[PDB]
């Protein structure tokens, strides 16, 4: 029954946002909430953000 | 009413990406006011320049690879999100760079425009292994504010929809890092007033001075809505 | 630079001493830059007897 297939293979860059599943390796699961500005993270002494 | 300024005092350039400056004096409180308000706008409202759009001669796509070439396309594009470049005159410049030969293909090898500085000549861009292979792209800089991604500008304009034309992320924002430093400053006999020493750390150019003078403007411009307007 | 101004919308005075201000559009994060700075001002700085 079939005389011809045609096959498209798409390509998606997905980038993290709130929602998305992540975890550390010690079965701690987690949603993202919210993606906070840099200017409002919590930085050391040091002037590095977390 | 015991008004006091502060006026900037050194300018201490370690390196052209990190400096220090000391300010002084600051009434008594007004250390920590200024220096979190301000290192809040250098982080985020300060304007730069980025690489916006690529167009190399034989890629359809960033996903596809290039012959002779030791990084595909997208590893690429990485670096070029990274590449330091000043622009004086224009806000918009397209660079052209063709290269050949067994090289790591490195900043310099971009043919610089009249009033376009490449600030890190040695950033390195492509790694050519085959000797016959050439690799020949036209590098957009614009220039801009902030982080614009590529899925917030691919639902926009896109008027012209060139196949060929690679649309990546550009950081405008120059400044890196940023920390506010408070000591004593024993000037006269006050001693309760310090000193606000603020150590940026910013990629190429953006000069640490104008940077200051920026994001205070960026302040002062907003503060005319309380005072102008009630 | 694309200068976002604010504008001062909404100036609700429940009592002679008592006053809501809301202020719109504030670029993001100035909300809290310019919330906090004006705060401790006016709490620390502002002169009287």
């Amino acid at each position: 029954g079939v005389l011809k297939i045609v096959k498209v293979y798409l390509a998606v860059k997905r980038r993290i946002q709130p929602g998305d599943k992540m975890a550390g390796r010690h079965g701690n699961k987690g949603v993202i909430s919210k993606i906070n500005p840099i200017e409002d993270m919590p930085y050391d002494e040091n002037g590095t953000p977390v | 009413t015991e008004f006091l300024k502060p006026r900037l005092v050194d300018i201490e350039q370690v390196s052209s990406t990190h400096a220090k400056v000391t300010l002084e004096p600051l009434e008594r409180g007004f250390g920590h006011t200024l220096g979190n308000a301000l290192r809040r706008i250098l982080l985020s409202s300060m304007p730069g320049c980025a690489v916006t759009e690529v167009e190399i001669d034989g890629v359809l796509h960033e996903y596809s690879t290039k012959e002779g070439v030791q990084e595909d396309i997208l590893e690429i594009l990485l670096n070029l999100k990274g590449l330091a470049v000043r622009v004086q005159g224009k806000d918009e410049v397209i660079l052209t760079l063709n290269k050949s030969g067994i090289g790591p293909v490195t900043a310099a090898d971009i043919t610089h425009d009249g009033d376009v500085e490449i600030v890190k000549p040695q950033h390195v861009i492509c790694h050519l292994t085959d000797e016959n292979a050439s690799i020949s792209m036209r590098i957009k800089v614009q220039r801009g504010r902030g982080y614009v991604p590529a899925s917030t500008r691919i639902h926009s304009e896109e008027d012209e929809r060139p196949i060929g034309r690679l649309l990546v992320d550009a950081c405008y924002s120059p400044v890196e890092r940023i920390a506010y430093n408070v000591e004593a400053a024993r000037v006269e006999q006050r001693t309760d007033l310090d000193k606000l020493v603020i150590e940026m750390e910013t990629n190429g150019t953006i000069d640490p001075e104008e940077a200051i003078r920026r994001a205070a403007t960026i302040l002062a411009e907003q503060l005319e809505a309380f005072v102008d307007l009630r």
